[PDB]
C-alpha cells in the first residue's frame, strides 16, 4: 500500500476502503504481508520481503494458476490440431456438478 | 496447488456409501435427525472450521455419513409410509419447502415417532444456536507473533540529546 | 438473467414483427407534401430552458442519493446497530434540512 | 404564533415532522433496549456455529427458552 | 425416498 | 457464451458510436451500450445489486440530461444508412460465429460468481447482497458515503452556480 | 440444468404476456363503459352483442389506417418510440408475484424502477421525432412529471420495503397474512395512488397528454398502429399500477380469485379518478412532487427506520 | 398487528435455518470426498496429458 | 497472456473513446458523450478488478457518484453558453 506524505486526520476514512482484511480466500497471506511492511518500512520491503509478496500477489491476482490452466488447455488443442487426440475422448471424464 | 508432493488419500478410501436422499426426504424428518445426530455433526464441522483441511476429519466425515445412514434405516424400519407423505406434502405443498404450509402430516409423523422410539421433536430454532462441545480433539496451534529480529530502528525515547558538536554544521553558522 | 435476454428479445421480435404487419396492412395511399407536414393546430409554422435543466439535475442529485439509501435494509441485520442508526438518522435529517433550507432559500 | 401558522399553511409536513420526531424517540429507545441487554450476542447465528469448552465465546451463549 | 436405502 | 455475445454487441455498438456523428444517435448509442455494459458486469458478480445502481445512476438518472441537450441541439432527424447497418450484421454475425467456433472455457472470466464458489463457503449462504454492502455502514468506511451525500447536495450547490439560473 | 423449466418458464411468460394483452383491450372496453356511467350517461353498446367486441372494432380501424408520417425523408425514428413502449410495458410484468415460480426475481422493486426509469426514454424519443413543437412541449412535460415523481416513487417504494426486510415481492405475501397494510399505510395508499396516477398520463396528472391545453402531448403525430401500441402500453402501466397496488397495501393473495377481483376494483378505481379530478399545473405539480410528497417521504422513512429498529431490540 | 406478524415470520424463517444447519454437514462431507476423489483424478489426467 | 485474454477488450474500447474524446473531426457534445462512454469502460475494468476481492464491491457506487456529478458539471458547464455564445456553440469543431 502507497505510504501518504501526510498523515493528516483525513487519511482515517480512506485507508479502509479497500483491503483483503474482509472475509477473502487469502487475506491472511495480505495481513503477513503488511505487518512486513510495518517490520522494514516501503522500500526495504520491497527487497527483504519478497517472498511473501509473491504469494499474495499469486493468490489474489492469480496468475500462474490461470498461466496454467491456459497451458494445459493449449496443449490439448494443440495434440487436437496435430492428430494425437481424437473423436470422443478429446474431452476427460467431467466433475461432479458438487465436486468443487 | 495439488502436487505430487500433496499426500492425497485413495480412492478405496473415499468408496464409502453415501446418503443418497432427496430434497424433500432431508427437509422432512431433520429435526429428527440433528438431535439424535449432534455428536458428529459438532465434530465434524468443528474439524472443518478450525482446520480448514479438506483431508482432515475424514473419518468424522464418514461417521456424519453413517450416523444420518442409521437414522434413515431406523425410520425405514418402522415409520415408513408416514415419512414418505410428509415428504410428499412438504415438496408438492410450496415451491421452497417450507414446514408451515402442511403441518398436519408433520403431527402424524411425530406421533410415529414418539410411539415407537419415544423421542421428542425439538424447538423450531434449537439447532440455529451456538453448540458447545468438550472435542477430543486437541486444536492445533496458538497463532504466534512473528519474529523480526532486524527491523527498521527507531531513535528511542530513552536516548539522551546533547547539543550537537558545532551546531547545525552549515555555511558560516555556529 | 440468461431466461430474461431471451424473453425480453421474444418481446421485441415479437412487436416488430407485429408493427411490420401492421405496416403491410397499413392501407397505402398517394403521399402528399401537407400531409407530411408537423401538425400545428390549422395555420403552418423550441429554446433551451435552465429550470427544466436544474429540475433534471436536482433529480439526478436525490436519484444517486437514493441509490445510497437502497442498500440499508438489508444491512440492518448484519451491522453494528448504532452505527446504523446513526448513519441514517444523520442522512435523511441532512437531506430533510437541505431541502428546507433550499424551500427557504 | 409560529405553530399555528405552519399548521394553517403546510399541515402535511407539521405532521410529518411529527412522526419523524416520534420515530428518532423511538429509535433512541430501541437502540437503549438493544445495548441494555446483549444485543451483541444474538440468540439465532447463521451457519454452522460450534465452539469448544476452552473457547471464551462458549462462557457467553443463551440459555433462553424458544420465544 | 427410503426404498433408495439398500438393507444392512 | 453469453458473454461473448454482449462482448460482441459491445464492441459493435462501439465502432458505430466512432462512427456516427449526430448527438442524439450517440446519446441513444450510448443508452443501448449501457444495457450490454450493465449485463457484463452482472456476470462476474455474486448478485446483479450493482448493475441495478449503475441502471438507475447512469441511464434512468443521468443520461436523461444528455439526451435533453443532444434533443434541443439538433433540429435534424437520423439520416439511417443501410451501409452501415449492413457492416454491423456483418460483424456481428462474424463474431457470433468466432464465438461458436472458439472454447468458451478459456474465453470465460476468472471472476467468481454466487454458485461458482465453494460448497463448505460459510459467507454464500447468508443473505444476498449483504456482505458486499455491509463497509458502506459500518464504521469506519460510513465517513465516506456522508462525505458522498454532502458532496451531492455541494455538487447541486455548485451547479446552481455555475448556470446562473 | 432441467431443459422443462426453461420451458415452462418460456411458456408462461408468452401466457402471461397474451392474457396482459387482450385485459388491455377489455380494459379500454371497461374504461369507455364505466367512465361513461361516471357521468349520466351509457358506455359502449350496439357494436356486436352489447358493446363487447368495441376495442376489436379499434383494433381493425387502428391496424388499416394510413400510416403518416410527421416528415416524409427520414422517420425510423418514429418508429423506435411505440415498439420500445410495449416492450416496457410487456416486459415490466415479469416482476410480478408468481408463487409457482415463473422468474426468481430477488430484486423485483428495482427492475419496476428501471422499467419507470426507461418510459421517460419512450416518452422523451416520442416528443422528439415527431417533429412538432407542440409534441416537444409534451414530451418534455411527460418527462419533466415522471422524473419528478420518480424520486418520490423511489422514496416510497424505499420505505415499503423496510417493512418486509428484503426486495423481494413475495415477501408481501407472508408479512400480509393477518391483516392488509390498506389499515398501517393508508396516507400512503393516498399518496401512491398520486404517485401510480403520475407515471402512467392519467387525468389528474394529464398536463403531459392531455386535450385541453395541448391537443395531445406525444401522440399528436402517432397514428395508425403506433398509436395503437401507445395506447395498449399506456393501459398496460394501468394494469400494472393497479397490481402492484393490490400487491403492496392489499394482500397478495396471488392464487385468490379475489386478488384478481381487487385488481379489477384498483382498475376500476383508477377510471373513477379519471372522471372526477381536474388537472393539475406545472408550478404546483412541481410543488407537489418536491416538497410535500418529498418531506412526507423522508419523514415516515424516518418513522419506519425508528420502527424497525424498535422491532430489532424486542424480537 | 404488524408486529405479530413479523414475529411469526421470523419464527419462520428461524425454523428453516435451523433445518438448514441439520441438513448442511452431510453434504459438507459428501462434497468433501468427491473434492477429494476429483482432484486426485485432475492430478492423474494432467500428469499423463503433460508426458 | 493474462492481459491479452482478459481484461484487454476494456482496454481497446477505453482508447477508441479516447480517440473519439480528442479527434478534430468531432464537436463538444460528441466529446462528452465519449466521456461518458469511457466512464462506462472505466466502471467495466474497476468492476474486473474489484471482483478478485469478494466483498469490496461497494467502491463502485463512489466512482459512480464522483463521475456522474462529473458529467452534470460537464453539460452545466457546456449549457452556460447557450446564452452567451448562442444556440450555435454545440457545432464547433475547435477550442
Ligand atoms: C435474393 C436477393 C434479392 C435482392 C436483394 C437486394 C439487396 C440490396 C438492395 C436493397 C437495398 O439495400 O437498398 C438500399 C436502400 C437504401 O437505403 P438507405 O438510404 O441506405 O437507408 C434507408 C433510408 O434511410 C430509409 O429512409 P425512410 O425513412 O424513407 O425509410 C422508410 C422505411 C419504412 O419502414 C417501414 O415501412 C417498416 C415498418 C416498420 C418495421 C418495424 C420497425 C423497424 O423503410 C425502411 O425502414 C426499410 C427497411 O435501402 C432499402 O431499400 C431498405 C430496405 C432493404
Ligand atoms: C546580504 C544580505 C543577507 C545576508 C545573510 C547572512 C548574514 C550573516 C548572518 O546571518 O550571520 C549569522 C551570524 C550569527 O551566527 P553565529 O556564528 O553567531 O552562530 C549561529 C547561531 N544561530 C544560528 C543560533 C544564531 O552572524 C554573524 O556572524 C554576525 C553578522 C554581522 C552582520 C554581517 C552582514 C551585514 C548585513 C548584510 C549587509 C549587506
Ligand atoms: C432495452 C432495455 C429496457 C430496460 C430493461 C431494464 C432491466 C433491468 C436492468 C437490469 O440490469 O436488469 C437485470 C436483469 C436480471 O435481474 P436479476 O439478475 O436481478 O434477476 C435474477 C434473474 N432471474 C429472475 C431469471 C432469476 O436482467 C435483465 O433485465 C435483462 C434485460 C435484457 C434486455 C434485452 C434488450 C436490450
Ligand atoms: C375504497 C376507497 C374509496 C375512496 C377513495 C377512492 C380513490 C382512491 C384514493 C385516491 C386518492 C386521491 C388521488 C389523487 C390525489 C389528487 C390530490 C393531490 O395530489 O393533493 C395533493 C395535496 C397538496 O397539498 P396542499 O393541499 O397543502 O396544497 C395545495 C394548497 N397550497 C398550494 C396553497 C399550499 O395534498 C398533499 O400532498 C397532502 C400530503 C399527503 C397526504 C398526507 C400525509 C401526511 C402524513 C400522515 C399523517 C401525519 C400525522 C397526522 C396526525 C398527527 C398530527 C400532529
Ligand atoms: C444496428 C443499427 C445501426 C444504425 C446506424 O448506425 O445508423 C447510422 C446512423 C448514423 O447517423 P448520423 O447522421 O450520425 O450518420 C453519420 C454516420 N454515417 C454517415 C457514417 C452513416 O445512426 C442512426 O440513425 C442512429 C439510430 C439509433 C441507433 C441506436
Ligand atoms: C378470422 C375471424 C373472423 C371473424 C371475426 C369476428 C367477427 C365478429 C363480428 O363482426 O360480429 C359482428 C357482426 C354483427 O354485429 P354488428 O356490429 O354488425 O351489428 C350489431 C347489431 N346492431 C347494430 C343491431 C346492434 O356479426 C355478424 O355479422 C355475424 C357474426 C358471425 C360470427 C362471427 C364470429 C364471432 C366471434
Ligand atoms: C388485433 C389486431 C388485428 C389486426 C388486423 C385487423 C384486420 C384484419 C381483417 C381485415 C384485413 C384487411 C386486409 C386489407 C387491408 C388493406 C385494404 C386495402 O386498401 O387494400 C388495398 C390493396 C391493394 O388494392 P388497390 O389496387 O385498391 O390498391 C392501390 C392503392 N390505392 C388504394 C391507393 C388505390 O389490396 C390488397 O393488397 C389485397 C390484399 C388481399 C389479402 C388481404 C389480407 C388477408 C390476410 C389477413
Amino acid at each position: 500500500s502507497l505510504t501518504p506524505f501526510l498523515r493528516l486526520p483525513l487519511t482515517d476514512l480512506t485507508g479502509c476502503l479497500i483491503n483483503h482484511q474482509t472475509y477473502d480466500k487469502c487475506g491472511k497471506f495480505e495481513m503477513k504481508m503488511m505487518e512486513c511492511f510495518e517490520a522494514y518500512g516501503l522500500e526495504r520491503g520491497k527487497r527483504e520481503c519478497a517472498d511473501l509478496i509473491s504469494d499474495f500477489q499469486e493468490c489474489v491476482g492469480m496468475q500462474k494458476q490461470l498461466m496454467r490452466f491456459h497451458a494445459m488447455r493449449n496443449e490439448r488443442y494443440k495434440q487436437w490440431l496435430k492428430g494425437e487426440r481424437k473423436g470422443q475422448e478429446f474431452f476427460a471424464d467431467p466433475p461432479r456438478v458438487d465436486a468443487y | 496447488v495439488i502436487t505430487n508432493n500433496t499426500t492425497l488419500p485413495e480412492e478405496s478410501e473415499l468408496n464409502v456409501q453415501e446418503l443418497n436422499l432427496s430434497s424433500a426426504a432431508l427437509r422432512a424428518g431433520a429435526f429428527h435427525l440433528g438431535k439424535q445426530c449432534e455428536q458428529a455433526n459438532n465434530e465434524f464441522m468443528l474439524c472443518r472450521q478450525e482446520l480448514d483441511d479438506p483431508r482432515a476429519c475424514l473419518a468424522e466425515g464418514k461417521a456424519v455419513t453413517s450416523c444420518a445412514l442409521d437414522f434413515f434405516r431406523k425410520v425405514k424400519k418402522t415409520c415408513h409410509e408416514e415419512f414418505t407423505q410428509y415428504a410428499t406434502c412438504l415438496d408438492k405443498s410450496s415451491g421452497t419447502m417450507a414446514f408451515s404450509h402442511c403441518r398436519k402430516t408433520q403431527g402424524v409423523f411425530d406421533k410415529c415417532i414418539k410411539d415407537n422410539f419415544d423421542w421428542d421433536r425439538p424447538s423450531y430454532g434449537y439447532f440455529s444456536r451456538a453448540k458447545v462441545i468438550q472435542s477430543a480433539r486437541e486444536a492445533p496451534k496458538k497463532e504466534e507473533k512473528v519474529s523480526y529480529p532486524d527491523a527498521t530502528p527507531g531513535l528511542p525515547e530513552d536516548y539522551p540529546k546533547p547539543p550537537a558538536k558545532y551546531g547545525s554544521r552549515f555555511h558560516w553558522l555556529e | 438473467m440468461f431466461s430474461i435476454i431471451f424473453i425480453a428479445l421474444l418481446i421485441l421480435l415479437i412487436t416488430t414483427i407485429v408493427m411490420f404487419l401492421a405496416s403491410i396492412l397499413s392501407k397505402k395511399a398517394l403521399i402528399d407534401r401537407e400531409k407530411s407536414s408537423p401538425f400545428e393546430c390549422g395555420f403552418d409554422p423550441l429554446p433551451f430552458s435552465l429550470r427544466f435543466f436544474l429540475i433534471t439535475i436536482i433529480f439526478l442529485i436525490f436519484d444517486v442519493e437514493i441509490a445510497l439509501i437502497l442498500p440499508m435494509i438489508i444491512i440492518m441485520k448484519y451491522s453494528n446497530i448504532m452505527i446504523w442508526t446513526i448513519t441514517s438518522i444523520i442522512f435523511i435529517l441532512i437531506l430533510l434540512i437541505g431541502l428546507y433550507h433550499e424551500w427557504n432559500q | 404564533s409560529l405553530l399555528k401558522r405552519a399548521w394553517n399553511e403546510i399541515p402535511d409536513i407539521v405532521g410529518g415532522s411529527a412522526l419523524a420526531l416520534a420515530g428518532i424517540v423511538m429509535a433512541t429507545i430501541g437502540v437503549a433496549n438493544y445495548y441494555a441487554k446483549d444485543g451483541d450476542n444474538r440468540r439465532y447465528k447463521l451457519g454452522y456455529v460450534v465452539y469448544r469448552h476452552d473457547d471464551p465465546r462458549a462462557l457467553k451463549v443463551r440459555n433462553d427458552e424458544d420465544d | 425416498g427410503l426404498e433408495q436405502i439398500p438393507d444392512e | 457464451m453469453i458473454q461473448l455475445m454482449l462482448y460482441s454487441l459491445i464492441i459493435t455498438t462501439s465502432i458505430i458510436f466512432l462512427n456516427m456523428i449526430h448527438p442524439l444517435a450517440l446519446g441513444l448509442t450510448l443508452l443501448i451500450q449501457t444495457i450490454f455494459v450493465c449485463l457484463l458486469t452482472g456476470l462476474m458478480t455474486k448478485s446483479f445489486w450493482y448493475s441495478y445502481i449503475l441502471f438507475l445512476i447512469f441511464l434512468g438518472g443521468m443520461l436523461v440530461l444528455f439526451i435533453y441537450v443532444t434533443s434541443l441541439a439538433s433540429n435534424e432527424m437520423f439520416n439511417l444508412s443501410m451501409k452501415l447497418t449492413l457492416f454491423s450484421s456483418l460483424i456481428l454475425i462474424f463474431m457470433l460465429i468466432l464465438s461458436f467456433i472458439m472454447d468458451k472455457t478459456s474465453s470465460s472470466l476468472f471472476l467468481m460468481n454466487n454458485d461458482m464458489q465453494s460448497i463448505i463457503n460459510m459467507n454464500s449462504y447468508f443473505m444476498e447482497n449483504s456482505l458486499s454492502l455491509n463497509k458502506l455502514y459500518n464504521f469506519p468506511t460510513n465517513f465516506i458515503t456522508i462525505l458522498l451525500m454532502n458532496y451531492l447536495l455541494i455538487t447541486l450547490i455548485v451547479i446552481v452556480k455555475i448556470t446562473k439560473l | 440444468m432441467f431443459y422443462m423449466e426453461f420451458i415452462l418458464s418460456l411458456i408462461g411468460s408468452l401466457l402471461l404476456i397474451i392474457c396482459v394483452l387482450v385485459s388491455v383491450a377489455f380494459l379500454t372496453l371497461l374504461e369507455r363503459k364505466v367512465l361513461g356511467y361516471i357521468q349520466i350517461r351509457k358506455g359502449p353498446n350496439k357494436v356486436g352483442l352489447m358493446g363487447i367486441p368495441q376495442p376489436f372494432c379499434d383494433a381493425i380501424k387502428l391496424f388499416t389506417k394510413e400510416q403518416t408520417y410527421p416528415l416524409l425523408s427520414n422517420y425510423l425514428s418514429y418508429y423506435i418510440s411505440p415498439i420500445f413502449s410495449l416492450f416496457l410495458s410487456l416486459f415490466v410484468w415479469m416482476c410480478m408475484p408468481f408463487f409457482v415460480k415463473l422468474y426468481s426475481f430477488n430484486l423485483g422493486g428495482l427492475f419496476f424502477l428501471c422499467c419507470t426509469s426507461l418510459g421517460v426514454y419512450t416518452v422523451m424519443v416520442a416528443g422528439w421525432s415527431s417533429n412538432s413543437n407542440y409534441a416537444l412541449l409534451g414530451g418534455l412535460r411527460a418527462v419533466a412529471q415522471t422524473i419528478s415523481y420518480e424520486v418520490s416513487l423511489a422514496l416510497i417504494l424505499l420505505s415499503f420495503i423496510f417493512l418486509i426486510g428484503s426486495y423481494n415481492m413475495i415477501y408481501f405475501f407472508f408479512y400480509q397474512v393477518y391483516m392488509w397494510f390498506l389499515i398501517i399505510l393508508f396516507p400512503m395508499a393516498l399518496v401512491w395512488v398520486s404517485i401510480s396516477l403520475a407515471e402512467t398520463n392519467r387525468t389528474p396528472f394529464d398536463f403531459a397528454e392531455g386535450e385541453s391545453e395541448l391537443v395531445s402531448g406525444f401522440n399528436v403525430e402517432y397514428s395508425s398502429g403506433g398509436f395503437a401500441l401507445i395506447f395498449m402500453a399506456e393501459y398496460a402501466s394501468i394494469l400494472f399500477m393497479s397490481m402492484l397496488f393490490c400487491v403492496i397495501f392489499l394482500g397478495c393473495d396471488v392464487f385468490n380469485l379475489l386478488f384478481y377481483m381487487k385488481l379489477t376494483f384498483i382498475s376500476f378505481v383508477f377510471i373513477w379518478v379519471r372522471g372526477t379530478l381536474p388537472r393539475f399545473r406545472y408550478d404546483k405539480l412541481m410543488y407537489l412532487a418536491w416538497k410535500c410528497f418529498l418531506s412526507f417521504s423522508l419523514n415516515y422513512l424516518l418513522f419506519f427506520i425508528g420502527f424497525k429498529i424498535l422491532l430489532f431490540s424486542l424480537l | 398487528i404488524y408486529y405479530l406478524t413479523a414475529k411469526k415470520v421470523k419464527r419462520d424463517e428461524i425454523e428453516m435455518r435451523s433445518a438448514q444447519n441439520v441438513i448442511f454437514p452431510i453434504l459438507v462431507a459428501e462434497r468433501d470426498r468427491e473434492f477429494l476423489r476429483q482432484l486426485r483424478r485432475n492430478r492423474d489426467e494432467e500428469a499423463e496429458l503433460m508426458k | 497472456m493474462i492481459m491479452i485474454l482478459y481484461w484487454s477488450l476494456p482496454m481497446i474500447l477505453f482508447i477508441l473513446g479516447l480517440f473519439c474524446f480528442v479527434s478534430n473531426r468531432k464537436h463538444l457534445l460528441s466529446m462528452l458523450l465519449s466521456l461518458e462512454f469511457i466512464v462506462l469502460m472505466l466502471f467495466f475494468m474497476l468492476f474486473i478488478y474489484l471482483n478478485m476481492l469478494n466483498y469490496e464491491s461497494y467502491f463502485s457506487m463512489m466512482f459512480l457518484t464522483f463521475s456522474v456529478c462529473e458529467g452534470a458539471l460537464g453539460l452545466s458547464i457546456l449549457v452556460s453558453m447557450i446564452r452567451t455564445h448562442g444556440n450555435d456553440y454545440f457545432q464547433s469543431f475547435s477550442i
